[PDB]
């Protein structure tokens, strides 16, 4: 990403205490694909 | 934002630094009773249409006059006033330069309870020599009052170790005032009694003590910096009527008055800009019992808090205020609408954000309490 | 609904912005926690020195997947009665019983989920979804070689008819059971267990029972049967929506749109992964192929040059009247593999055996043709070489060359292209580190050997010859003659749209079954367009024909585009090469097989049926001939 | 409001900005709808223990060509209005606000428009060279008959109303 600054913030992309730990439980989808068939809508 | 109809801005600004405080001093009071030209303890008010002295603000002393206004007969125009003022001020300050001369009591700490009862009974015509012996504190300015007893009643009056003391006027009219439309609001402060105030040294006794006192009117207390230490504030039945068409007593003008202050400091911030206070508005403790949610108070509460965290008006405030403004500004209190700020008013306490940028938790030591999850 | 649960962050039931809502977690819901769970399955352990203690999230479960892990659990109880023989997992998952039932706001980001306030909704952590899954999962591991043997048991003997019933005593199709299982199938260990497992997955098999004496039907998945089963006059639905959905999802891959467009597409929309081609490019003619160059015939001065590769190597070798080389400009990245294996290059005054033939890149602002004396050669270096290998040949007194793979890859990015003047050339030849006698070596070159080129890009497509930025489909119908077919690259349009309309032939084939000259959904198209047109005003003599030979050639027409697709190309084609025969039933197909209603044609029913009842015939046969060679007591 | 020549204008009481409800932004946009491409004006007042929003602006019969083009309602951004923080005092309505008379170069532009106005007839396909970014020529074909604007510079009109 890139490095910031403001006087309150919440996070902190360039911080400590972040966590980056990829996993096989954990995965990542957001919305591949829907059923639209004509069929099944009408 | 939008708040029942009060536009509010996009932007949060709040003061930084406090400034100081100095004692006061008999060369200061003898000073103060000299009324020189430039630093007299009074400053008139204009009407801002005809530009007339319509009314005058009492700085200290002169913050003690309780009584009916034609017991001290005064004059009717500024000038006759000022000119009544200043010869009778003379006199009191040469009968107290009598007793405490000023070549080895120039630096001494003086009792603003004596100095503003003295003035009142003088300008009242009633005996005060027992007012005297009082002036220059001793221990401490409320140890000294609680333990004379009944004999100065008619000005302090001790329950125990509680001090109560009848608020004086702020503000005082002249003759020309007409509760016109461009006359400046009093806020109901120029009557006779408003509001009773009750000192003591710490809040727990102060809460001990108002459990088995009435309190329906409504409890008032400021947390930052107190004027005479710590003290509530009651409100009496008296009512404000030159903002038609509305009626307002005594609680929600003071209330009122405090926000506005708060709101005007809040616009007009520097970083290195030393204010007075860092918190004008007033909290209501006790009392909240018998508030409505239609009601004016809990909307003025809710203004009240807004303002503390560091809200603006989106309309401008007028560097002197005039009572159009006011019944506009009230008009659109009451109308139609939800709070959508996600702050609402308690009574244990004071909310800050935690993206507010008050500083007033850390200046203080008891009163206001940060919120992590709020944001 | 989904997403995550909010709750208020303490206010008074008064939430009028976004700012006052926050993520619920475990803690505001303390029967969702770890500890809290029935563990009827004993996967959380008892100790509570192992049992953590810590804030998970929440996340919404959905309806979808309710159902659908619902009937992954009865998965699992389809072989309850070996999962009892091992001792695993005594007690079923019950998956509704993981989920906390809580009335909270419902959303993804909160500014949704502020005005979203729902009741009732089932909440569940990641950890006891996960070990829910696990647990399932275990189950499964478990009974890899039990299914395995029951299917072999199932698909030894015929246990399922197309149609009708069929037949055979019981203790028949035991001993044959016996006689050909394998012994290492545990159905020989465990037979009970695997009788009620066949009872329960097939209607067909029933069991007596001794007690008693009642036999019935007892499998659990008659409605699967009855929507797979079919009926005397009609194939099966499930069959036909299969089929219809498939030609669809064919349709939609062929992207009707993009091939039949009047307007320009982009190059890398409208490409596909192509294929290699293989060329001979001494027998090809230059003015078909537009892509090669060839000095003038009849000159009577060969010439000779040098040239050095990149280990700065000399090598000899001579131009001659009639070679060949290849434009390297303007034909998108591609490489080269040249073999010469089955030629001979044989005279008596010279023999290729233990020579080396390479390719050599020339760049020069002078046309090929105009070259003599090496004068004209310009820059030039020696790219690759391999060495050759003479072996006997079937013509008797004569040898051939063994095989090579000589290769190339031209990337156009790494040349300058400083100055449009300058032109690239690439030609293959002999070389040698002796200088070659004009009168020893007279073959021009060495083109006379098999050549593949196949791309190196996939955003790249040229028109005869040359690259281009953008093609208008419908620009590209009756505009190749076979000639130009054959000498074009292997990036070339043609190709692409040939292969994207091979799709809508399959599509059209799988739906349709029409016979020689019969009307279709999928001709008349082409019919509303001809007879439209044959009432136009052009020029030259004018045509009337009736709705039947109209018919018939829009028949006729449909037939000769699924049997050979590459008819729209082909100029002259008979009907279509015109551009709105095309257009038209690209845009009619999608049209036809939208509104089908579960339907198919009479010929397909009326054979698959008889094709079912053969079958069945067939099968009772062999029933027979099982009841017979293993009698029963 | 029933001549095709004339005035248009509309009063808010007490501004909602920050989270303006449809209503008002909805009632914004249509009366940019009726006046587009003209001339518009803005006060914030004090009436009557209230503040109020006033918006100003004329209509004609290229406003109505243009309107009868639209489809569906494009809706503003209200941001430029939710910055103001600050009083405008108002003025009188009057038609003819110029008080001077146009300048020819006015004149001159006119004439140009008149004469793209005529030549195109009803339903025929435009092709527009060198357009601004307000598509001024949205007022002068018909209402029916397509347009392709080609310019450098990016335009500001809306595209799926």
């Amino acid at each position: 990403m890139g490095n910031a600054s403001s006087i309150v913030q919440t996070i902190n992309v360039t911080g400590d205490g972040n966590v980056f730990k990829p996993s096989a439980e954990t995965s990542s989808t957001a919305v591949p694909s829907l059923s639209l068939s004509p069929g099944m809508l009408n | 934002a939008n708040v029942w109809g009060v536009r509010l801005a996009d932007s949060l600004s709040s003061p930084t630094i406090e400034t100081r405080t100095r004692q006061y001093t008999l060369h200061d009071l003898c000073s103060d009773l000299d009324a020189n030209p430039g630093r007299e303890p009074w400053k008139p008010l204009r009407n801002q249409r005809t530009n007339n002295i319509v009314a005058v603000q009492l700085f200290r002393p002169l913050q003690g006059l309780v009584l009916d206004t034609q017991l001290y007969g005064f004059p009717g125009a500024f000038d006759d006033w000022e000119r009544f003022m200043r010869e009778k001020l003379r006199v009191l300050k040469y009968e107290v330069l009598r007793i405490y001369p000023i070549s080895n009591y120039s630096n001494e700490h003086v009792n603003v309870f004596v100095a503003n009862a003295l003035v009142g009974a003088f300008l009242s015509n009633q005996a005060f020599y027992d007012l005297l012996p009082l002036l220059i504190i001793n221990d401490t300015m409320i140890g000294d009052l609680l333990g004379t007893g009944a004999s100065l009643s008619q000005f302090f009056q001790s329950h125990g170790d509680v001090l109560e003391v009848a608020a004086g006027r702020k503000y005082l009219q002249m003759e020309n005032y007409s509760n016109d439309d461009d006359d400046p609001p009093l806020f109901a402060k120029d009557l006779s009694d408003y509001a009773k105030a009750f000192y003591s040294d710490t809040y727990e006794v102060l809460d001990r003590f108002f459990w088995t006192h009435d309190s329906s009117a409504g409890v008032l207390v400021h947390y930052d910096k107190p004027t005479n230490g710590h003290h509530y504030l009651l409100g009496t039945l008296t009512q404000m009527v030159s903002a038609p068409p509305y009626i307002i007593n005594a609680t929600d003008a003071m209330l009122l008055e405090s926000c506005l202050e708060q709101f005007s400091a809040n616009v007009r911030a520097r970083p290195a800009q030393p204010v007075t206070r860092l918190d004008q508005c007033y909290h209501l403790r006790w009392g909240a019992q018998y508030v409505g949610e239609d009601s004016l108070t809990y909307r003025l509460g809710v203004l009240s808090l807004l303002a503390t965290n560091g809200y603006q008006l989106a309309r401008p405030i007028p560097r002197q205020l005039t009572n159009r403004w006011l019944s506009s500004f009230v008009s659109q209190i009451m109308s139609d609408g939800v709070n959508e700020t996600p702050l609402w008013p308690q009574e244990r306490y004071v909310q800050i954000a935690y993206d507010s940028p008050s500083v007033v938790d850390g200046a203080t030591q008891y009163g206001y309490v940060r919120k992590n999850q709020l944001r | 609904p989904g997403g995550v649960p909010w709750i208020a962050v303490g206010d008074e039931t008064s939430v009028t912005s976004p700012g006052a809502l926050r993520r619920m977690t475990s803690k505001d819901i303390p029967e969702t926690a770890i500890i809290n769970t029935d563990n009827s399955s004993g996967a959380v352990p008892s100790e509570s020195a192992l049992v953590p203690y810590i804030d998970e999230p929440l996340v919404v479960v959905t309806e979808h997947a309710i159902t659908n892990f619902t009937k992954a659990e009865m998965a699992l109880e389809f072989n309850r009665e070996f999962l009892d023989k091992m001792r695993v997992l005594s007690v079923s998952p019950k998956y509704s019983d993981l989920l906390t039932y809580v009335d909270c706001y419902v959303g993804v980001s909160a500014r949704q989920a502020l005005n979203n306030f729902q009741k009732q909704v089932p909440v569940i952590t990641p950890t006891r979804q996960t070990m829910y899954v696990d647990s399932i999962q275990a189950a499964l591991k478990a009974l890899e070689k039990w299914e395995i043997d029951l299917r072999v048991a199932q698909t030894l003997l015929p246990t399922n008819v197309p149609i009708g019933e069929v037949s055979c005593p019981m203790q028949s199709v035991v001993k044959l059971l016996d006689d050909q299982l394998p012994d290492d199938s545990l159905i020989r260990r465990y037979p009970k267990e695997a009788a009620v497992a066949l009872a329960k997955r097939n209607g067909g098999i029933q069991w007596m029972d001794v007690s008693e004496g009642t036999v019935m039907n007892e499998a659990v998945n008659a409605v699967a049967a009855s929507a797979l089963a079919p009926s005397a006059s009609a194939p099966p639905l499930e069959e036909k929506s299969k089929l219809t959905e498939q030609a669809m999802d064919l349709v939609t891959a062929a992207e009707p749109e993009i091939i039949a467009s009047l307007a320009p597409v982009p190059a890398p929309v409208f490409a596909i992964p192509p294929k290699p081609a293989d060329y001979n490019v001494r027998t090809l003619r230059i003015d078909e192929a537009t892509w090669l160059r060839m000095i003038p015939k009849s000159m009577n001065t060969p010439f000779q040059i040098q040239v050095t590769d990149n280990t700065g190597t000399n090598w000899h070798l001579n131009l001659r009247g009639g070679t060949r080389v290849v434009n390297l400009d303007q034909i998108a990245p591609m490489r080269f593999v040249l073999d010469l294996g089955g030629k001979s290059y044989k005279e008596t005054s010279w023999d290729p055996n233990g020579k080396k033939v390479g390719f050599i890149v020339f760049q020069s602002k002078i046309p090929f043709e105009l070259w003599t004396a090496a004068s004209q050669i310009g820059q030039a270096t020696v790219v690759n070489y391999v060495q050759l290998y003479a072996e006997d040949s079937s013509f008797t007194a004569q040898s051939i060359i063994a095989t090579t793979s000589l290769a190339y890859n031209y990337e156009p990015e790494q040349l300058n292209k400083t100055d449009p003047e300058m032109n690239y050339y690439l030609l293959a030849t002999f070389i040698d580190s002796a200088a070659i006698t004009p009168t020893n070596m007279t073959q021009p070159d060495v083109w006379d050997a098999l050549l593949t080129m196949s791309p190196l890009s996939a955003g790249e497509v040229t028109v005869k010859g040359a690259v281009v930025s953008e093609v208008v489909p419908a620009d590209l119908i009756g505009s190749y003659t076979p000639e130009s077919l054959n000498a074009s690259l292997p990036n070339d349009a043609a190709r692409c749209m040939i292969d994207r309309a091979s799709k809508i032939a399959e599509a059209i084939k799988i739906d349709d079954d029409a016979g020689p000259d019969e009307y279709s959904p999928n001709s008349v198209p082409i019919q509303g367009q001809l007879a439209i047109s044959q009432l136009e005003t052009g020029y030259g003599v004018r045509i009337f024909n009736p709705k039947g030979i109209l018919s018939k050639i829009a028949s006729r027409a449909m037939q000769a585009f699924i049997g050979d697709p590459s008819t729209i190309i082909t100029q002259a084609a008979p009907v279509l090469s015109d551009k709105n025969n095309w257009i038209a039933l690209a845009q009619g197909v999608k049209t036809s097989l939208r509104t089908k209603s579960l339907s198919a044609g009479v010929k397909t029913a009326v054979s698959k049926l008889s094709s079912s009842e053969s079958i069945q015939n067939w099968t009772q046969g062999f029933l027979d001939k099982v009841s017979a060679h293993f009698p029963a007591p | 409001g029933s001549s095709v020549t004339g005035i248009e204008t509309i009063s808010i009481e007490n501004p909602g900005f920050s989270n303006m409800t449809q209503a008002a932004r909805i009632g914004i946009s249509g009366l940019c709808a009726n006046v587009g491409n003209a001339r518009k004006s803005i006060a914030i007042y004090e009436s009557h223990g209230a503040r109020v929003l006033t918006i100003t602006s004329r209509r004609s019969p290229a406003s109505a060509r243009r309107k009868s083009r639209l489809r569906y309602l494009p809706l503003i951004d209200p941001r430029s209005l939710e910055v103001q923080a600050r009083t405008i005092l108002p003025a009188d309505p009057v038609l003819f606000e110029n008080v001077s008379g146009a300048s020819p170069h006015v004149c001159l532009t006119m004439m140009y428009n008149f004469e793209v106005s005529s030549a195109v007839y009803d339903g025929d396909v435009v092709l527009d060279l060198g357009t601004g970014p307000e598509a001024k020529i949205l007022e002068l074909i018909p209402a029916t008959s397509p347009v392709t604007c080609v310019d450098i510079r990016p335009t500001a009109q809306p595209s799926g109303c």
